[PDB]
């Protein structure tokens, strides 16, 4: 339903149209309410008279088990615990609280459902907003990378800074170390992944000088199909200019730049 | 006075739990417990004898 877990919980234990907005329940027992006026002004003797009684004198209410549900609530939607956990938790916090209740206790309980909401709301929007663990891992890889190619260094960076644009601008994007290397998945529950090390120990050899052997298909197949992916998958980043023309690696970044551009502007036109 | 008797050999109780999924489960156990939600049942022959 709502991810607000203030909303999401005050849905259950909650009346309808009841004394806990006294102002509504006032305006419309006298005359205020304008949508339909009147309609207090009909109802059976026994009907009016209590509203009349709840509404000059309110009846007090215990809140506790309204914010302890938020909590948990707030658990439940944050992948804290399991549903089968959240109905024991809920239970097991209960029980806390009624064993050391205090007014101070309440106090910290109101802080506490407010600071769950706001970390609820902050974390899904830090993970629609692009994993920032996924972005330090790969900067851990690349410290471990060398900076220096001896042959040919602007390319180099110029790519290292593309993959690091690619990574930070498609958020679900997964990067980690699983064994003494570091991967890259396009998505969670997603194929086509890049053993990252691998790659990049493969393409240290052909940065600044397969752009005169581009021509000559002799040296393609020290090309990892791996690698290829790899590239593939970097095809609409580092756009022209960014990786010097006339070279392997750039020629083939362009015939897939090329490729993925016509594809999705035909999609959109779509009909 | 017709010599009618009766003697309990044995008794048990039976229950029958609805198979319900857990997580639901646990959702209406979690809102079956606050007071805006309580149970009420009110007896048909509703009535007082003497």
């Amino acid at each position: 339903t709502d991810p607000a877990v203030r909303a999401a919980l005050q849905s259950q234990p909650s009346g309808l149209n009841s004394t806990d907005d006294w102002r509504q329940v006032m305006d419309r027992i006298m005359s205020l309410t304008a949508r339909n006026p009147d309609a207090f002004r009909q109802q059976p003797q026994a009907n009016r008279l209590s509203a009349i009684l709840e509404a000059v004198v309110p009846a007090r209410a215990n809140p506790t088990h309204e914010k302890v549900l938020a909590i948990v609530n707030a658990l439940a939607e944050n992948r804290a615990i399991r549903p089968d956990e959240a109905g024991l938790v809920y239970d097991a916090l209960l029980q806390r609280v009624a064993r050391y209740n205090s007014g101070n206790v309440q106090t910290n309980l109101d802080r506490l459902v407010g600071d769950v909401r706001e970390a609820v709301a902050q974390r899904e929007r830090a993970q629609q907003q692009g994993n920032l663990g996924s972005m330090v891992a790969l900067n851990a890889f690349l410290s471990t990378q060398p900076a220096n190619v001896p042959r040919g260094q602007e390319d180099y960076t110029n790519f290292v800074s593309a993959l690091r644009l690619m990574v930070t601008e498609t958020p679900q994007s997964e990067v980690y170390q699983s064994g003494p290397d570091y991967f890259f998945q396009t998505s969670r529950q997603g194929l086509q992944t890049v053993n990252l090390s691998q790659a990049f120990k493969n393409l240290q050899g052909l940065w600044g000088v397969r752009a005169p052997t581009g021509d000559r298909a002799t040296v393609s197949s020290l090309l990892t199909p791996n690698s290829r992916l790899l590239l593939l998958l970097i095809a609409p980043f580092t756009d022209s200019g960014s990786v010097s023309r006339d070279t392997y690696l750039g020629h083939l970044l362009t015939l897939y730049r090329e490729a993925i551009g016509q594809a999705h502007v035909d999609e959109h036109t779509f009909q | 006075v017709d010599g009618a008797s009766i003697k309990f050999d044995s008794i048990c109780l039976y229950a029958t739990f609805f198979p319900m999924a857990h997580n639901t489960a646990s959702t209406l156990e979690a809102m079956l417990r606050n007071d805006t939600n309580d149970q009420s049942f009110n007896d048909y022959l509703s009535a007082a004898n003497m």
